[PDB]
């Protein structure tokens, strides 16, 4: 047989679909496989057909969608949670305000037929069994997945900070030559420290991660420096945590 | 007995189609937009400009450059900013990079296989070796643009208040003049190939087309007058006053018309008010095809891209000639942060967006979104009723391909009309 894989959609941008399609020679790089739901490409796809593979994008942010992720658990034997929005409910993760008060300040006293929820992760109503990390996520962690899936192993996730990326292609360190408030210490590896490499501090688009290791000196020291108080952290990690409830207590270890 | 298209497949985000019909025929076309909200317009109320900026373009994949370029536009005329002559070129050409992309990626993934018999554009590999070969030349010059300039093809960190991060060595944009010019054939087979595809008359009728005038003197992106196709032509601060949008039960996203009408704004649009200002080989392709290009057919949009698509590859190499004179280029400069309100209009490769947004204490206060799909939703929905009523007796599978047809045709990005 082939490995039948589905690629499903919850409320996104759909750039984790888009960045898988635009894997030029990707029909070449799953030859065990055969794609049976991929509605953005594919006029056949079907639902409620089983599969061995499912990748979600998007967080739940709809009734149906959270119905539709218990189909999805339901008909597939591994669920991989793919980018910011379906790992951690994504930037529409990151206002604590309540659906109402959201709902009112952007359709009025309008109403529609469908109901929205509050953003939130794939997490939050099933099991997931993999996480594909960023915002989007690169081409490679999508061949890695890709590739050790379809050979029968399973994939891992790096846990170290952008700064191990960062100092190896020797970027001068924004946050300290500059000052700006690069998550970098705080977010997981993976994306080659694209933005420190264009002068611009990491906002965290792949994830909190815990800070366990001295990489700098005294972060402490650094952030005091350079003004940025431990409220100032939190909340631009809340841009892609919105509900990670550790993030509150990885801060104020760093300053400690 | 309502016929529903659950799910429309080749269109970015999740929406469905459902006609009621009766013993008069089709009553209605109901456009179901269940994508989700998420809030954008309000949860970036209170945050700092920066963060918030950083944000807007997870609106959308394959306008992602649109909205983070668009937005610097509105806040940087808030705060009083005003870029300089090269770094608003390279903006442009960031933009004119997802022009590319994007096109290449409708026209030819999207759009194409229904042309074609296939359900997919993967399936027509094989069958279709030098089309799809362009396709991913066309799309790849775009991709490689965003990556050199804006970091990414999908949400490009380094374009920032008051210029770019990072600016490429010169060597670079001068191997970016030569992709372009490279892939100028690659354009214009794809005007040709597309200039031989039906427009189908069951949809040709009347149409009211919104674009953006541009500054300056040519075909462009940026400007501050909207006209509309009707002779008219009003200020972009103004939008609110010519463009009402309003809920509907059936759709996240939010209706609009113009002087109480549906209207369309995208490719064709931009071609129907603004045409005379082509120039290079796009001109010709335009005089030479005046009816293929007519504003009374949505299915002329798809043409109109291919067109924009010759004029965007000559308009860069012009483009990147007036950067590499100011060489070198500083890649940012200061901007204070000083209150004000900025109200921003851009074409998105699928029409009009207009970003609106007020700083009090260097934090955002008010912010509006309207993205070209949340326009064209109206249109759409008419024209889908005019297929649906020549063939709601046809059969059903075959009515379901021709109002998908129609549906695709205008390159709707559902994401953008819910943001
Ligand atoms: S995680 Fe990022 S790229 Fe992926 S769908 Fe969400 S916003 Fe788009
Ligand atoms: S803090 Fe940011 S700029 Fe500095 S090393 Fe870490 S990732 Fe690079
Ligand atoms: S540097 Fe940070 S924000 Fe930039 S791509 Fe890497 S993880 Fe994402
Ligand atoms: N094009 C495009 Fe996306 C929408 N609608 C934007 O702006
Ligand atoms: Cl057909
Ligand atoms: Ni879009």
């Amino acid at each position: 047989g082939k490995v039948r894989i589905g690629f499903y959609a919850l409320t996104s941008c759909y750039g984790c679909q888009l960045q898988l399609a635009m894997m030029d020679e990707l029909l070449q790089l799953i030859p065990n496989a055969e794609i049976v739901c991929w509605f953005m490409i594919d006029r056949d796809s079907i639902e409620d057909e089983k599969v061995d593979i499912a990748f979600i994008e998007g967080s739940v942010s709809t009734e149906e969608e959270v119905e539709l992720v218990k189909k999805i658990r339901e008909n597939a034997k591994i669920v991989v949670a793919v980018g910011a929005c379906a790992v951690q409910g994504g930037v529409q993760s990151w206002s604590e305000k309540p659906l109402e008060e959201l709902w009112k300040k952007v359709y009025g006293d309008a109403k529609v037929k469908f109901q929205p929820k509050k953003a939130e992760p794939v997490s939050k109503y099933i099991k997931v069994d993999y996480n594909i990390y960023g915002c989007p996520p690169e081409k490679k962690d999508f061949l890695y997945a890709l590739g050790t899936f379809l050979i029968g192993s399973w994939p891992e996730d790096i846990d170290y900070p952008v700064c191990l990326e960062c100092r190896l292609n020797g970027h001068p360190c924004i946050l300290l030559e500059k000052g700006e408030p690069c998550l970098g210490p705080v977010t997981r590896a993976g994306c080659n420290a694209r933005c420190p490499g264009f002068g611009v501090a990491c906002i965290g688009c792949r994830g909190a991660i815990g800070y366990d290791v001295a990489w700098f000196d005294s972060l402490a020291k650094v952030f005091k420096e350079a003004g940025m108080t431990k409220e100032e952290i939190i909340e631009r990690m809340k841009m892609f945590n919105g509900h990670d409830e550790r993030v509150e207590k990885m801060v104020a270890k760093i300053f400690s | 007995l309502p016929i529903t298209i659950d799910h429309i497949a080749r269109v970015e985000g999740k929406g469905g189609v459902e006609i009621i019909i009766g013993d008069d025929g089709v009553k209605e076309v109901k456009l179901n937009i269940i994508e989700g909200p998420r809030f954008f317009e309000a949860i970036t109320i209170g945050k700092k400009l920066e963060e918030a900026l950083a944000i807007y373009p997870r609106i959308c994949s394959f306008c992602s450059a649109a909205h983070k370029l668009t937005a610097l536009e509105a806040a940087e005329k808030a705060v009083g900013f005003v870029p300089r002559e090269e770094i608003q070129a390279l903006r442009e050409v960031l933009y004119i990079g997802d022009m590319i992309e994007s096109h290449a990626l409708h026209l030819y993934l999207l759009v194409l296989p229904d042309y074609r018999g296939y359900s997919s554009p993967l399936k027509m590999v094989n069958e279709y070796k030098r089309e799809i070969e362009i396709a991913l030349k066309l799309k790849n010059l775009g991709t490689w643009m965003m990556d050199i300039l804006g970091s990414r093809a999908i949400h490009q960190e380094n374009a920032v208040l008051g210029g770019f991060g990072k600016l490429p060595e010169k060597s670079v944009l001068e191997k970016m003049k030569a992709e372009l010019r490279e892939a100028l054939p690659l354009a214009e087979y794809t005007f040709e190939l597309f200039a031989k595809l039906e427009q189908y008359s069951e949809v040709e009728g009347p149409i009211t087309h919104l674009a953006v005038k541009p500054r300056g003197d040519a075909y462009g992106i940026y400007g501050d007058y909207i006209k509309a196709s009707d002779g008219e032509e009003f200020p972009s601060e103004k939008y609110r006053d010519y463009i009402k949008e309003f809920v509907v039960e059936h759709s996240f996203a939010k209706h609009s018309h113009y002087k109480g009408r549906p209207f369309m704004v995208g490719a064709i649009s931009r071609v129907i008010n603004n045409a005379d200002l082509l120039y290079g080989k796009a001109k010709e392709l335009y005089e030479a095809n005046k009816d293929l290009l007519k504003g009374t057919n949505p299915f002329a949009n798809n043409l109109a891209q291919a067109l924009e698509i010759v004029y965007f590859i000559e308009r860069a190499i012009d483009l990147l000639d007036e950067a590499l004179a100011k060489w070198p280029i500083k890649p940012r400069d200061e901007v204070e942060i000083k209150d004000g309100f900025g109200v921003s209009t851009t074409e998105a490769p699928r029409g009009i967006l207009v970003y609106a947004l007020k700083v009090e204490n260097g934090r955002v206060s008010y912010a509006d979104i309207i993205t070209p799909t949340a326009f064209n939703l109206a249109m759409m929905e008419e024209h889908v009723r005019m297929m649906a009523e020549k063939h709601y007796n046809d059969d059903p599978e075959r009515l379901k391909i021709l109002a998908e047809m129609v549906v695709r045709a205008y390159d709707p990005c559902i994401s953008c009309s819910v943001h």
